[PDB]
């Protein structure tokens, strides 16, 4: 099958920035390419056909050009609703084959998160597990640091992490940390605290609780 | 108004057979042609089969040759697929899509999409869920605009729907990705940020629905 | 009805070779494993053929134009297409293409064809523009913008969607819809042929035959013709087809005919498999002199 190369795999730029996505094929196919847009948690939608034609109901801010084996997908000025995934697909004689896919993102100002703490439930401890919830809300950029200080002693290898996508409020992330522990080593300490370090935070944020509370 | 009612998902043992169906309502189903495309978790989209318009030309995927049967019925305007799979990776989400040509202008690109149906091929079976309330903990912050949620732990398979005020509240709801546990049971937390002044005014009940296991739990979230 | 488009970005045409295409069955006679010599209108091999690739190129104001000038008809026209998304629909054959003389019209509608000789009042820029948009219900719509008035429609014929439709299997982008038009003794004869290819755009060196399709008994005089493009209306502006729109990169080739003498080889079933043009070069002259595709040593006599 013909190979699709998409460049970049993912680029980040602020609003009102020209965005170029280059799709290249391994065979001359003239203008038989289509561009499909998929919003997160939603079925894909078609934007451009014949590599240069704008459909009805598609915002005019999007455009495309190119021919032969090289094609360009153009965003003249970014607006805060274009965050989605884009796919380029040929259309000649092979039944179908999609490309790798390109996800776009926005480079914007740094943001600080909100830190929430939740102690494990007693019924879970009866079951034999302790799940401490440490939540980071609306942080940017991508990376963050999470630490656990338990009676001034570090506890490691006992947490699971999850990260959400850019939000529609300020295009930030939300992170959830489930500190999972057994009752064997949970009862030998007193003060459990979650600490957060982030580029938007000048110091780790300590949220602590003691035994019996 | 174009509606694509789809059904046929579920979890089966390797080598099983299933009956996918999606009915098109609101347009000339016979005049146009449908098409199929599947998506693995975290993977792109791949074509499956085609039926054209008069069923005169039929196309099948090379990787799945002689495995799937596709048919359509214009008498009641529906599209059926006898899915016979002997491979586990076929676990994915399917979509039946519509074209733009009247009958067949020049091959088949996509114009409309469905919602996607879930198909799982595994030795594991369906298991009941567990509900844990992530209590509204302003704690350091004063009263007002606190986050509360409910977590579904040890459930399988996707999805579980968590709704507040018996489904009346949906804005400001964050659904964390289903974490993959050691046993394979899915687990996800739904957290909403709501004012704390309404904690004692409007009752907060997180209704958790698991259609594959048909388990409904209305967990109460009281002010704290 | 009448619509104007600005689209005056001009550019000269381009030329290619016909190589060895343009051979059609001259009669209804069937023969087997014999060589036949005939004299008739044909397309001389390795010819001077025009290529009309003049429309907007995919880029920043990539030379937008309407590619449909009127052309002389003379004795016969060979029309070749390489197009997949059905941009070209039909044709108009006439003498003055006005409200004073008759003119034959051919138009396809993704179904059975519409054929009629009548007296239309064509617009300045003839075209028909269609668009698929869910307005009352999803995915319908036919349109009509070709002319303003039509008087004295003396013939009607609706038979089939032409061989332009009804593709086979595998293959796919056949993109070699070849047509030859002739007007002899009040009879309009049309030939057609389809052949799969494996290249984006070129005339392959292979050999093919063109079958008779229809012989309409019209009897009107044709001196000029013009093609019809299925304009796509990107209905996102209130200026309809008289405003911003977008379509593909369709193009076509037109060649003319002159009287020639040809040698035709019939296979054992009755299909032409190889032709020899008499007036090409000394080898062709000798091979036309004596009926044979192979010649031995010696010295031979010619014209
Ligand atoms: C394309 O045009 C042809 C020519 O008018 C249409 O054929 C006629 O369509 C009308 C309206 O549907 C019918 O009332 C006639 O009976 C048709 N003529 C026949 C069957 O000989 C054709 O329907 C058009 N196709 C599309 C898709 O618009
Ligand atoms: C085409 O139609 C027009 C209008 O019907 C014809 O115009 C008149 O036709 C009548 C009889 O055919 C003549 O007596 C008139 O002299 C014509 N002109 C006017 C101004 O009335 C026209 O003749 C028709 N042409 C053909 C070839 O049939
Ligand atoms: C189109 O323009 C030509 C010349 O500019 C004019 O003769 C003709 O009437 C115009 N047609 C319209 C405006 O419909
Ligand atoms: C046909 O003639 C034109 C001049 O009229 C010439 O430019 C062209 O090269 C010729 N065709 C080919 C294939 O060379
Ligand atoms: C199709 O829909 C449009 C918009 O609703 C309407 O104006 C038009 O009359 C409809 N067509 C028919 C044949 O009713
Ligand atoms: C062209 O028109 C003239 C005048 O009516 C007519 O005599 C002639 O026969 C026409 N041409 C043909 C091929 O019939
Ligand atoms: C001719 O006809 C025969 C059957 O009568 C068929 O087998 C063959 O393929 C045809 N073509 C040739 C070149 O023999």
């Amino acid at each position: 099958a013909i190979r699709m190369t998409q460049s970049p795999s993912s680029l980040s730029a602020s609003v009102g920035d020209r965005v170029t996505i280059t799709c290249q094929a391994s065979q001359d196919i003239s203008n038989y390419l289509n561009w499909y847009q998929q919003k997160p948690g939603k079925a894909p939608k078609l934007l451009i056909y014949d590599a240069s034609n704008l459909e009805t109901g598609v915002p005019s801010r999007f455009s495309g050009s190119g021919s032969g084996t090289d094609f360009t997908f153009t965003i003249s000025s970014l607006q805060p609703e274009d965050i989605a995934t884009y796919y380029c697909q040929h259309h000649d004689s092979l039944p179908l084959t999609f490309g790798g896919g390109t996800k776009v993102e926005i480079k914007r100002t740094v943001a600080a998160p909100s830190v929430f703490i939740f102690p494990p439930s007693d019924e879970q401890l009866k079951s034999g597990t302790a799940s401490v919830v440490c939540l980071l809300n609306n942080f940017y950029p991508r990376e963050a640091k999470v630490q656990w200080k338990v009676d001034n002693a570090l506890q490691s290898g006992n947490s699971q992490e999850s990260v959400t996508e850019q939000d529609s409020k300020d295009s930030t992330y939300s992170l959830s940390s489930t500190l999972t522990l057994s009752k064997a080593d949970y009862e030998k300490h007193k003060v459990y605290a979650c600490e957060v370090t982030h580029q938007g935070l000048s110091s780790p944020v300590t949220k602590s609780f003691n035994r019996g509370e | 108004e174009v509606q694509l009612v789809e059904s046929g998902g579920g979890l089966v043992k390797p080598g099983g057979s299933l009956r996918l169906s999606c009915a098109a309502s609101g347009f000339s189903f016979s005049s146009y042609s449908m098409n199929w495309v599947r998506q693995a978790p975290g993977k792109g989209l791949e074509w499956v089969s085609s039926i054209s318009s008069n069923s005169n030309y039929i196309y099948y995927a090379d990787s799945m040759k002689g495995r799937f049967t596709i048919s359509r019925d214009n008498a009641k305007n529906s599209l059926y697929l006898q899915m016979n799979s002997l491979r586990a990776e076929d676990t994915a989400v399917y979509y039946c899509a519509s074209n733009r040509s009247p009958y067949d202008s020049s091959n088949y690109y996509f114009d409309y999409w469905g919602q996607g149906t879930r198909v799982t091929i595994s030795s594991a079976s369906t298991k009941g869920p567990s509900v844990f309330p992530l209590a509204p903990s302003s704690k350091s912050t004063s009263g007002g605009t606190a986050a509360l949620g409910c977590l579904v732990k040890d459930y399988f398979p996707e999805p579980v729907t968590v709704s507040w005020n018996s489904g009346a509240l949906t804005s400001g709801v964050h659904t964390f990705p289903a974490v993959l546990q050691s046993s394979g049971l899915y687990s996800l937390s739904s957290v909403v940020t709501v004012p704390s002044s309404s904690l004692g005014t409007q009752t907060y009940i997180c209704n958790v629905n698991h259609k594959p296991s048909n388990t409904k739990v209305d967990k109460r979230v009281e002010p704290k | 009805q009448c619509v104007n488009l600005t689209t005056r970005t001009q550019l000269p045409p381009a030329y290619t070779n016909s190589f060895t295409r343009g051979v059609y069955y001259p009669d209804k006679v069937f023969r087997s494993s014999v060589l036949h010599s005939t004299q008739d209108l044909f397309l001389p091999f390795f010819s001077n053929v025009t290529w009309f690739h003049a429309i907007h190129v995919s880029g920043t104001n990539g030379t937008k134009r309407f590619d449909n000038p009127v052309l002389p008809f003379n004795d016969g026209v060979y029309f070749a297409s390489t197009e997949k998304s059905n941009i070209i629909r039909g044709w108009i054959f006439g003498t003055t293409l006005d409200s004073k003389t008759q003119s034959l019209l051919i138009v396809n509608n993704a179904t059975n064809v519409v054929i009629k000789v009548c007296e239309f009042q064509f617009c300045n820029d003839p075209f028909l523009g269609v668009y698929y948009h869910k307005n009352n219900k999803s995915w319908m719509e036919s349109e009509f913008r070709v002319y303003s008035s039509a008087n004295n429609c003396t013939f009607e014929y609706v038979s089939q969607p032409f061989l332009m439709d009804l593709e086979g299997k595998q293959g796919n982008f056949k993109n070699l819809r070849e047509f030859v038009f002739k007007n002899i003794d009040g009879y309009f004869k049309i030939y057609s042929k389809h052949t799969p290819i494996n290249l984006v755009r070129d005339l392959p060196q292979g050999f093919s035959a063109l079958e008779p399709l229809v012989d309409l008994p019209i009897g009107i005089n044709i001196t000029r013709f013009q093609t019809l493009l299925a304009l796509h209306r990107s209905y996102l502006t209130p200026g309809d087809s008289s405003s911003g729109w977008t379509a593909g990169a369709a193009a076509y080739y037109v060649g003319y005919l002159q009287p020639r003498t040809f040698l035709l080889k019939y296979n054992e079933n009755g299909t032409i498999t190889d032709a020899v043009d008499c007036a090409l070069d000394p080898l062709s002259e000798t091979k036309c002199t004596l009926k044979s595709f192979t010649v031995e040593k010696g010295i031979y006599q010619t014209s």
